[PDB]
RNA sequence: AGAGUUAAAUUAUAACUAAGCUGUAAAAAGCCCUAGUUAAAAUAAAAUAACCCACGAAAGUGACUCUAAUAAUCCUGACACACGAUAGCUAGGACCCAAACUGGGAUUAGAUACCCCACUAUGCCUAGCCCUAAACCCAAAUAGUUACAUAACAAAACUA
RNA sequence: GUUUACCAAAAACAUCACCUCUAGCAUUACUAGUAUUAGAGGCAAUGCCUGCCCAGUGACACCAGUUUAACGGCCGCGGUAUU
């Protein structure tokens, strides 16, 4: 969780000269204390691709688009901790999550470097699509942890048994 | 015996709990303090939690809000204004300067007679309106209270609110806290039972009109 | 200007009002408001009577506060406000100055459609 | 028109309707015998699994929960 | 999605006046703690604008203000994921008005209906479900054409 | 779990849960508590539910009127469809 200043001095006034010799006043004004949530976003987006990515102007990199996207689920994210009853909210935040889905596995099939680049970078852990997506319910479940324990409670056996035939031959080699 | 059903428990210190939300430490400065919060515990006298809060050189164990945590800072104060308070979970002001739809906690009857009124966990009385320099309150049994507007109250809900939600799981736990088996006589009902439909009781008043 | 209250306060006198309007521009400055200028509609009889604080009014004065304001602090002051028993309206709009005036570039005459209903004979 | 299919449909779900509440409890009883069949069916369908391994009693903590005979 | 607010009505409750008020094609029942005027909280719903056709994916949304905000450098795609009008279910609260059910009064050969009166669940808020509609604009999504051409009706016929 | 110690240990009582009533309150019970509380009772966890009735007798209202998860009650006679 990266924190703005208060005193950021937003995104539309940064490069114009003679800034610093104006009083506090219009710097206050011109500040992010009185600035909108968009004037925040903005400033957390620039910083953001100047941090991670690799040639600032090009808006149409895949990489830059899965920054902006990246920076859209922090602030619907940011929403859904406010409100929790929001469904179009939460219907754009996955939406927008399987764009970015989307997105990464097509860098990934692309251009590997950049991809783990920004898999590092963004803190975003790419999960493989799972094959089969079925519903799993209690009864599967049910059978699977039974089937998981009985297949733990063979191997047991047999590594006992296996131990004690190599006890029993050991001890009959001795003597 | 003289109330039936009651014995047999576990075994209970009592807490010494200071109903009396506006109490100064010494008579040279009357005004108004900031106390701070360390610690709620629960106490097996009551339903409710309470809370152990130090200021100056003593503490106390006061009723605790619904949200009042270890190290908070609780405002008690007597002050009444006519720009009001803005009331936090915490402050204990009189009911002369709190807004209309305020919620409130331990209530003060009488001037200097200290909090009897809405002390379970999880009951709240609401204030309603303020003529002629009267507050008039509503009780958790939905009754209209008339009481003098410098009686000191709290504001908010008691803590543990979901006692009421409470299952008890077996008339061991009833042993537990002490409430002994009811008896096995069987006694006809007569002709109070049923459901009795019943106006509101008027407002009861301790303002005493000269 | 960013925000602008809409600020109709009680029928009264010259030095309580310039009182009232001293605490109301202070309590604006304790949340973060950085005030341009204050203006007065002057006292006018209310289109209706309005009831607050337990009282019912007809006449009242209006007066304007733009500012510039967080956007969390909003809420701060129109609970002050609220409590304050010396105003009868308070309201906080975004200022109109804000936004600038798209074009009308004229009416635009609209065909009358074709097309709706098939070639064929009734 | 459709109305004639429409009134048709109504009917045998008006029909069907009163049938579900003149004989509610019975297929109360049914569907409650469906269920323990079911969980009997599931019980015998996990020895069967334990016993086929080799095993001769259940692995140690599986209680085997009850998922259709829950509580409504 | 939250937070704050109330103009037109309506009502609890008071003060004057009247003996009637409500009810329909017509009547009865009901109320006479009634009716009219003047003062008025709480709840519910948001005339005109709207002869407008916008927002949202759909359901849906048109009293006011503020906050957060409406994916995809934009193809199709599930049994996976997330929503889903009203009605209905558990717990808490609110209840002006409407009202299933029910009880009366009319009508009828009968009326457990259409007409009238009163009231309950419910319609409202918070929290969790239920996942159903003539969910229909009965016309699938994305790119295009006005070439060939009228089963009938309807919203013209059609390519990938 | 409890009960007729010395003929009856139970299907009896109690019990979690679910319901009714009665109470806005201070120095010996309840209680050093304050309606999510405390008493007077009923029935028995949980699941589906608990239909109709204030005509009588009670209880509130001190007369109207309201109450059955209050005491309690919930129909005859006769003819008809291929018996
Ligand atoms: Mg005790
Ligand atoms: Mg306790
Ligand atoms: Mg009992
Ligand atoms: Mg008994
Ligand atoms: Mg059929
Ligand atoms: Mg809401
Ligand atoms: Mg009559
Ligand atoms: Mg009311
Ligand atoms: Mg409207
Ligand atoms: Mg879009
Ligand atoms: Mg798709
Ligand atoms: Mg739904
Ligand atoms: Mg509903
Ligand atoms: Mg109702
Ligand atoms: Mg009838
Ligand atoms: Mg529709
Ligand atoms: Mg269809
Ligand atoms: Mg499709
Ligand atoms: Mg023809
Ligand atoms: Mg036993
Ligand atoms: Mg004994
Ligand atoms: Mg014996
Ligand atoms: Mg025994
Ligand atoms: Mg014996
Ligand atoms: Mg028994
Ligand atoms: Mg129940
Ligand atoms: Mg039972
Ligand atoms: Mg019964
Ligand atoms: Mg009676
Ligand atoms: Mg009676």
């Amino acid at each position: 969780q990266d924190d703005p200043p208060p005193s950021m001095l937003l995104l539309d006034y940064q490069n114009v000269p003679g800034i610093h010799k104006v009083d506090d006043v219009v710097k206050r004004l011109l500040s992010l204390e009185m600035a909108n949530q968009k004037e925040k976003l903005k400033i957390k987006k620039m910083q953001l691709m100047n941090k991670v990515l690799e040639n600032p102007e090009d808006t149409s990199s895949l990489e830059a688009r899965i920054v902006a996207l990246t920076v859209k689920i922090r602030n619907y994210e940011e929403h859904m901790q406010k409100h929790r009853k929001d469904k179009a909210h939460k219907r754009f935040l996955l939406m927008s999550i399987d764009q970015r889905k989307k997105m990464l596995k097509n860098l990934r099939e692309t251009n590997y470097a950049v991809f783990e680049k920004i898999c590092k970078e963004l803190g975003i852990e790419y999960t493989f699509p799972p094959p089969y997506h079925r519903k799993a319910h209690r009864r599967w479940v049910t059978k699977k942890a039974l089937c998981t324990q009985v297949f733990r409670e063979v191997q047991k056996l047999k590594k006992q048994k296996r131990a004690l035939r190599a006890a029993a031959v050991a001890a009959h080699k001795q003597g | 015996i003289q109330v039936h059903g009651i014995g047999g428990g576990h075994k209970q210190r009592y807490r010494m709990i200071d109903f009396l939300r506006f109490r100064p430490e010494h008579e040279s400065k009357p005004g108004p303090f900031e106390e701070k919060v360390i610690a709620v515990r629960y106490d097996p006298c009551r339903s409710a939690d309470i809370a152990l809060v130090a200021g100056g050189n003593r503490k106390r164990w006061i009723i605790a809000t619904e949200n009042m945590k270890a190290g908070d800072t609780v405002l008690n104060s007597d002050h009444i204004g006519r720009m009001a308070v803005a009331a936090r979970e915490g402050d204990a002001h009189p009911l002369g300067a709190l807004p209309v739809g305020t919620l409130i906690n331990n209530v003060e009857s009488e001037p200097g007679r200290g909090a009897q009124y809405i002390r379970a966990a999880g009951t709240c009385g609401v204030l309603l309106r303020k003529v002629n320099g009267t507050a008039i309150i509503q009780l958790p049994s939905k009754r209209q209270m008339q009481v003098l507007e410098t009686c000191i109250a709290t504001v908010g809900r008691v803590s543990n609110v979901d006692h009421n939600k409470r299952v008890i799981g077996k008339a061991g736990r009833n042993r537990w806290l002490g409430k002994r088996p009811n008896s096995g006589l069987w006694q006809r009902k007569g002709g109070w039972a049923g459901r009795k439909i019943r106006p509101l009781p008027p407002m009861k008043s301790y303002v005493k009109l000269p | 200007p960013r925000y602008e209250l809409a600020l109709i306060l009680k029928a009264m006198q010259r030095p309580e009002t310039a009182a009232a309007l001293k605490r109301t521009l202070e309590a604006l400055m304790d949340r973060g408001a950085v005030v341009r200028n204050l203006e007065n509609l002057g006292e006018r009889m209310l289109p209706y009577k309005i009831s607050a604080h337990n009282q019912r009014h007809s006449r009242g004065g209006y007066f304007l506060v733009d500012f510039y304001a967080p956007a969390t602090t909003v809420e701060s002051m129109m609970e002050h406000l609220s409590r304050d028993i010396d105003v009868i309206r308070p309201n906080i709009v975004k200022h109109p100055l804000t936004q600038e005036v798209k074009e009308c570039e004229g009416i635009v005459p609209v065909p009358l459609e074709e097309k709706l209903y098939s070639t064929k004979k009734r | 028109k459709n109305i004639l299919k429409i009134r048709r449909r109504k009917m045998n779900h008006h029909k069907y309707r009163k049938l579900v509440k003149r004989t509610r409890f019975l297929r109360r009883k049914v569907r409650e015998g469906r269920l323990r069949q079911k969980q009997v069916k599931f019980e015998r369908d996990l020895k069967r699994i334990w016993q086929k391994a080799g095993l001769k009693e259940a692995p140690a903590g599986w209680q085997t929960p009850k998922i259709y005979l829950k509580n409504q």
